[PDB]
């Protein structure tokens, strides 16, 4: 979908409504309400919360 | 907590205060721990590191008694550890001898000792608003 985002750090979270992911893991945005982001990840397709200082968005 | 940038700021609700006390419930670790000033702001501490809730929620009712958390949805309340008093029913003179709880000395201490436990029904029932609802309004 149109928003791509990289990981620039590390988030791990102990709930299983967030989506933890790697440094450099590339991830789909779903929704944008405040800073706190609901994304998929490309590599499993695993669904979630992720922190938006966390990331950056890229072109393309 | 190891180096991270802080996550995003959020005030408290209903709904993380209800998801994160089952996680707490369901993980263990919480239910039946002693409180005290510093485990509460370890707790504190931590639902701000991993969620980025600002830490002034977690008030509860003042005591004596059980203290009822001000956050609706939060699903712990403190309890007392000593066993809730049988006040009836004084004898005469030989009172202290039948009744040691009753010397001096047995008494409770002058701060209430209390413990973390889990209360499925602070879900639908705002305990601290029925009993205070002027800290609402």
């Amino acid at each position: 979908e149109d928003i791509i985002v990289v990981a620039l750090y590390d988030y791990y979270s102990p709930f299983s409504w967030d989506l933890s992911f790697q440094k450099g893991d590339q991830m789909v945005v779903l929704e944008e309400s405040g800073e706190w982001w609901k994304a998929r990840s490309l590599a499993t397709r695993k669904e979630g919360y992720i922190p938006s200082n966390y990331v950056a968005r890229v072109d393309s | 907590f190891p180096v991270r940038p802080q996550v995003p700021l959020r005030p408290m609700t209903y709904k993380a205060a209800l998801d994160i006390s089952h996680f707490l419930k369901e993980k263990g670790g919480l239910e039946g721990l002693i409180w005290s000033q510093r485990r509460q702001e370890i707790l504190d501490l931590w639902i701000y590191h991993t969620q980025g809730y600002f830490p002034d929620w977690q008030n509860y009712t003042p005591g004596p008694g059980i203290r009822y958390p001000l956050t609706f949805g939060w699903c712990f309340k403190l309890v007392p550890v000593e066993p809730e008093k049988v006040e009836e029913a004084n004898e005469g003179e030989n009172n202290s001898l039948l009744h040691p709880m009753s010397l001096h000395g047995m008494e409770d201490a002058e701060k209430e000792v209390l413990v973390w436990r889990f209360d499925s029904k602070l879900a639908f029932h705002h305990m601290a608003r029925e009993l205070h609802p002027e800290y609402y309004k």
